[PDB]
RNA sequence: GAAGACCAAGGGUUCCUGUCCAACGUUAAUCGGGGCAGGGUAAGUCGACCCCUAAGGCGAGGCCGAAAGGCGUAGUCGAUGGGAAACGGGUUAAUAUUCCCGUACUUCUUACAAUUGCGAUGGGGGGACGGAGAAGGCUAGGUGGGCCUGGCGACGGUUGUCCAGGUUCAAGUGCGUAGGCUUGAGAGUUAGGUAAAUCCGGCUCUCUCUAAGGCUGAGACACGACGUCGAGCACCUACGGGUGUGAAGUCAUUGAUGCCAUGCUUCCAGGAAAAGCCUCUAAGCUUCAGAUUGUAAGGAAUCGUACCCCAAACCGACACAGGUGGUCGGGUAGAGAAUACCAAGGCGCUUGAGAGAACUCGGGUGAAGGAACUAGGCAAAAUGGUACCGUAACUUCGGGAGAAGGUACGCUCUCGACGGUGAAGUCCCUCGCGGAUGGAGCUAUUGAGAGUCGCAGAUACCAGGUGGCUGCAACUGUUUAUUAAAAACACAGCACUGUGCAAAAUCGUAAGAUGACGUAUACGGUGUGACGCCUGCCCGGUGCCGGAAGGUUAAUUGAU
């Protein structure tokens, strides 16, 4: 049966990427905010 | 012409086809092309903005010669031409300077004829006046609201604005809705009716049809649920337990919409 | 113009392996591990100047480096760019 | 038509080798996708990068918005698409169109020579494209003959009309064929292509106009290739190898879903874009610089390349009966990519061994009966092919219809009728990849008669049960991912209604969008739902539309 992680490499740094998490300002806010906690992995 | 489609297939036995000969079964005239991406109904915000539109045939914009104003020079039919982006047909004319172009293809209007515009030009279909240089109740199309801005009324297929009278520098045509409007006497408007007037006589037959014209099923408020559509809900078939409205509460069956004040100094009649 | 700095550092050390000896046996071609920065031209040149030979062609592979356990703390070696130097023929290195 | 072989994705060393067997592995394990160590991925030509753009994203200024921001121009990104170029063989434990051998091709830079107007962000062209259908021509592959090598039979027979195996090779270059497209040639000219143009478009004169020129082009043929491959032998054993040397290498037939073909025909729903590329000039440069053609010399980086991919390596918590895009597709039978049995190749599904109770599961058969079962023939059973014969009501004239229901069907022989391909030879040549002409050989189709075996010839697998009456929905479609597939939704058709274009309507505070590069034969909303016959009465209510006289009535005003 199709399950739902589907996965391409393209699609999940398009949307989850640095660089798309860094183009808008929300998307900073998640970086900061993983920086802070302490996250060693900021984007996907 | 008209061809009912023989019942070898129910899909078939109610298709009526508008099939015209005389149109040009090559390739058009590619410098006159353009892309024409479909957007199903889809806004800037990606959001359907306006619903039952998806899907169809691939097809180019063919950039037609509204404005007409290539004066003097006398220009002859090519060829007619199916247009996918209209209901009329489209002429292609060819100047005497060598320029081509598209132009909607009035009803008489076939290959060799000669279509001019201009003031001097002769009052014979397919040729574009200055509405002042047109005879009170000729019939025209492709009519200017504001000068040089391109016709804009009296386009679609068979379509065609009667001049009914003429007083300073506007004119009066009827439209056909039934509205009397005044137009600047300026603006230009071609002689005679648009081609294609059978094009009302097609009968798709099926529901593909109407799919490969892109446009997507409608869905009845009636059978929808109440959080989709005021006529949503009841137990069993109902008639919408209401006054008809639209999905988002405007009354239909009558409430009149237009609000311009801008442009009601213009219409002299309305359409009832 | 590669200096002699860069063709000091280019070349980091032989490659020693089965494959390296029969490439050195067979087919004249000497197996060297390389910088990661360092291309075909630059390692053509160092081969030249530091063995005093004549290179006929440079092919470089990067080997990209094995994830161990190490018990706990998994981690990864680092990649190796090797290049695999032929001599014209009559030359030895 | 896979449980084989590849590729993309996705994963990420799982690949190969040595070693280990605690844990992991549904058992054990000497084994492993497990642990540990070492090794392994070689590119001008494949892919990425790169040039180009699609949807779309972002977006200098801009427009708009309390702020955050939104939208959007010029731009710049963005493949799933366009854009240069490599094949055959050999080689590793593990890579190979990457190494090697053989033999190619593309492109750039520099220098030089000879010709020489060069020049774009602009013009024109080109690139450049749909669905269906069909005929033709090919090729791969198949099969047979011939050829070469080997064989001469574990049990009757087997020197043959006998058996088995083999019978290799591409890109590229030349050539320019089947097929496809297109009249050419020379003058003179110009209301056009934002300017220019010698280019394109237009016009005029002659000439030619089944033609013959050009363009395109599968495949053939030659070369590539006296190489390579090749059964077989020689030859070392370490027993694994290694090298060495090697026969024949043709013809016919069949024939793709591959190629010619981005073709051709036809249809309507009318079929990317942009660049590379060709050409034209502009500004600008004119011993220049540039351009073209050639000849040398040099370059072509960087990153990926292991391995898995009908999966124990991806997505499913699992070494999970599931899911996962593309490519390739041999033999016999067969319409076939169905099905059966096989090939190449790959596997026996990581607990075994016994026993032969009930009962459960999945199957086989069944006396007599035959739906009496049951909510219900649920399930089973049955039908099942081809050719011909024959086929009712009804019908929108298409259907219904495979209605229904019959007959034949294997094998052997005899007499027949025929299709395709096309050798030699012959003859014209406008002498070549050319025409007739000819029928050898090869291969296929089919009729009739006679016979013969069996319970049975569509013998297995495969493969419609049928008919009658009736409700509902016209019909093909759609749906409650995972208890509802339907009479529900949609639908073509119908009707009402809005909407005159800065349209209505919708998204949005706005800008801006969609509507639509549309314009009342259009667009939106609402209901009805093919088609036929029709669609009555009521305008009190509530909508909506119209009317305005009067009455009532807000902010406002501010008389008293």
């Amino acid at each position: 049966m199709k399950r739902t992680f589907q996965p391409t490499v393209l699609k999940r740094k398009r949307t989850h990427g640095f660089r798309a998490r860094m183009a808008t300002k929300n998307g900073r806010k998640v970086i900061n905010a993983r920086r802070a906690k302490g996250r060693a992995r900021l984007s996907k | 012409a008209i061809v009912k489609c023989k019942p070898t297939s129910p899909g078939r036995r109610h298709v009526v086809k508008v099939v015209n000969a005389d149109l040009h079964k090559g390739k058009p005239y590619a410098p006159l092309l353009e892309k024409n991406s479909k957007n199903g109904g889809r806004n800037n915000n990606g959001r359907i903005t306006v619903r039952h539109i998806g899907g169809g045939h691939k097809h180019h914009y063919r950039v037609i010669d509204f404005k007409r104003t290539k004066d003097g020079i006398p220009a002859t039919v090519e060829r007619l031409e199916y247009d996918p982006n209209r209901s009329a047909n489209i002429a292609l004319v060819l100047y005497k300077d060598g320029e081509r172009r598209y132009i909607l293809a009035p009803k008489g209007v076939v290959a060799g004829d000669v279509v001019q515009s201009g003031v001097d030009a002769p009052i014979k279909a397919g040729n574009t006046l200055p509405m002042r240089n047109i005879p009170v109740g000729s019939t025209v199309h492709n009519v200017e609201l504001k000068p040089g801005k391109g016709g804009q009324l009296a386009r679609s297929a068979g379509a065609y604005a009667q001049i009914v009278a003429r007083d300073g520098t506007y004119v009066t045509i009827r439209l056909r809705s039934g509205e009397m409007r005044k137009v600047l006497s300026e603006g230009r408007a071609t002689i005679g009716e648009v081609g294609n007037s059978e094009h009302m006589l097609r009968e798709l037959g099926k529901a593909g049809a109407t799919r490969w014209r892109g446009v997507r099923p409608t869905v009845r408020g009636v059978v929808m649920n109440p959080v989709d559509h005021p006529h949503g809900g009841g137990e069993g078939r109902t008639s919408g337990g209401r006054h008809p409205v639209s999905p988002w509460g405007m009354p239909t069956k009558g409430y009149k919409t237009r609000k311009n004040k801008r442009t009601d100094k213009y219409i002299v009649r309305r359409r009832n | 113009m590669i200096t002699e700095e860069r063709i000091l550092k280019v070349l980091r050390a032989p490659h020693i392996s089965e494959k390296a000896t029969m490439a050195a046996e067979k087919a004249n071609t000497i197996v060297f591990k390389v910088a990661k920065d360092a291309t075909k031209k630059e390692i053509k040149a160092a081969v030249e100047k530091l063995f005093e030979v004549e290179v006929k062609s440079v092919n470089t592979l990067i080997t990209k480096g094995k994830t161990k356990r190490q018990g706990l703390r998994q981690g990864r070696r680092s990649d190796v760019k090797k290049a695999y130097v032929t001599l014209k023929e009559g030359q030895d290195l």
